[PDB]
């Protein structure tokens, strides 16, 4: 019942090459593929209807896009440059001016080298005494660091369901070193629900490392995707 | 070159 | 701007008696350089200046097949906007747009514009910022919708701050003399 786009992320070698699909919702004819840079924008690429390509703009000669039988599209990516990082959104109308669906989008990061790919280390601290002592109202942070590329989706899990309320995630991640960044957040909670010893808190962040078919080097494991958390139990004084 | 119209 | 590409866009209705007259018409600087007429006994978009003339015979076949489509979508609008406007279906019109991108000496975009009028009035036109539009009244209302949930701004943008800024560029090296 809605546009599907697939892979979510991928981390690519630089010169590398990747393919970028999208399953328009079914009957739409109108295929249209947008670029989304990491500074807030939005470039139109190919516009695609009926299996034939209809308006061209910042389409590099590099990519080729082309509709198939079932008006699936996909973007053949190739020698890939760093400036390419970016998002690739795909929006599909029924006819051209209709009102287009767009999909998930496909978060793509180029990277120089493969082996800088790293796993975050994720770590929260409890809440200061000082604090719920003045104030009543605790407040945890949560330290994820060390990771590269830019993949990571921090969350909350107190008592093991995901919360949005009270959560406070830094909007970007901060880069400490060339090949390393870091991600912070704070949940507030009440000093009396944190100070119930049965609440069970956890901070978790998904990582989106190497697929599996690109090939590891060994002496170190693979930076496969995988979510790290970091949990803690209330405490009492 | 020139803008393809498309609907309005 | 000391360079600008820009493109007259004029479809003039005539309920009956035949057919809207369709044109297209562009200007390189203030120097007209491409030409289009529905009005033609074999309509085709010709050069109107001698470094036109000598441009690659597939261009010719590219551009016509695109104002043709123009040619119909415009041939939609008309009737569209007597639909919008609640207007007879017996009277004469008009739909002038022009589109254009002047660049300075730097070589990018000092400004793109692209203006919409129905019978001598402003119908809507895309802002300086390419991202938002401003309508003029309570049918461009209507057309501004569509276009937000169409994404036609984020393609006019990509037309005037790449497309038309590459072909300037390249149209002004055709016309500077062999």
């Amino acid at each position: 019942s809605g546009v599907v786009q697939s892979p979510r992320h991928i981390i690519k070698e630089k010169g590398g090459r990747s393919v970028l699909t999208c399953i328009p919702i079914s009957g739409h004819s109108n295929v249209v593929w947008y670029q989304q840079t990491l500074g807030k924008e939005l470039k139109f690429l190919i516009q695609h209807y009926e299996k034939v390509e209809r308006d061209k703009g910042f389409l590099p000669c590099r990519f080729s896009v082309q509709q198939f039988d079932d008006y699936h599209s996909e973007m053949n990516m190739s020698a890939l440059e760093l400036e390419d990082s970016a998002m690739y959104f795909c929006a599909s109308s029924l006819r051209w001016g209709d009102e287009q669906y767009f999909g998930p989008g496909t978060r793509l990061t180029v990277v120089e080298d493969l082996r800088n790919v790293t796993p975050p280390k994720v770590s929260l601290r409890e809440p200061s005494k000082a604090e719920i002592a003045n104030k009543q109202k605790a407040t945890l942070q949560c330290q994820a660091r060390g990771f590269f590329p830019d993949h990571v989706e921090l969350s909350w899990w107190v008592n093991g369901k995901e919360v949005h309320s009270g959560v406070s995630t830094d909007p970007q991640a901060y880069k400490e070193s060339n090949y390393s960044y870091s991600l912070s957040s704070r949940l507030r909670v009440s000093a009396t629900f944190w100070h119930n010893p049965r609440n069970h808190f956890r901070c978790q962040v998904q990582f989106h490392g190497l697929s599996e078919e690109d090939k590891w080097p060994e002496g170190s494991p693979k930076p496969v995707t995988q979510n790290i958390s970091a949990e803690a139990w209330g405490r009492a004084d | 070159r020139g803008y393809v119209y498309q609907g309005l | 701007g000391p360079h600008s590409l820009r493109y007259f866009v004029t479809a003039v209705s005539r309920p009956g008696l035949g057919e809207p007259r369709y044109m297209e018409v562009g200007y390189v600087d203030d120097t007209e350089f491409v030409r289009f007429d529905s009005d033609a006994e074999n309509p085709r978009y010709e050069p109107r200046a001698r470094w036109m003339e000598q441009e690659c015979p597939e261009y010719w076949e590219r551009e016509t097949q695109k104002a043709k489509g123009n040619e119909q979508s415009f041939r939609v609008d008309l009737r569209t906007l007597l639909g919008y406007y609640n207007q007879s279906k017996g009277g004469s019109h008009t739909i002038q747009v022009i589109s254009g991108c002047e660049v300075g000496s730097d070589g990018r975009l000092l400004r793109g514009y692209q203006q919409y009028a129905y019978d001598g009035q402003d119908y809507i036109a895309l802002n300086e910022d390419l991202k938002t539009w401003t309508a003029a009244d309570m049918a461009a209302l209507i057309t501004k919708h569509k276009w937000e949930q169409a994404g036609e701004a984020e393609r006019l943008r990509a037309y005037l701050e790449g497309t038309c800024v590459e072909w300037l560029r390249r149209y002004l090296k055709n016309g500077n003399a062999t």
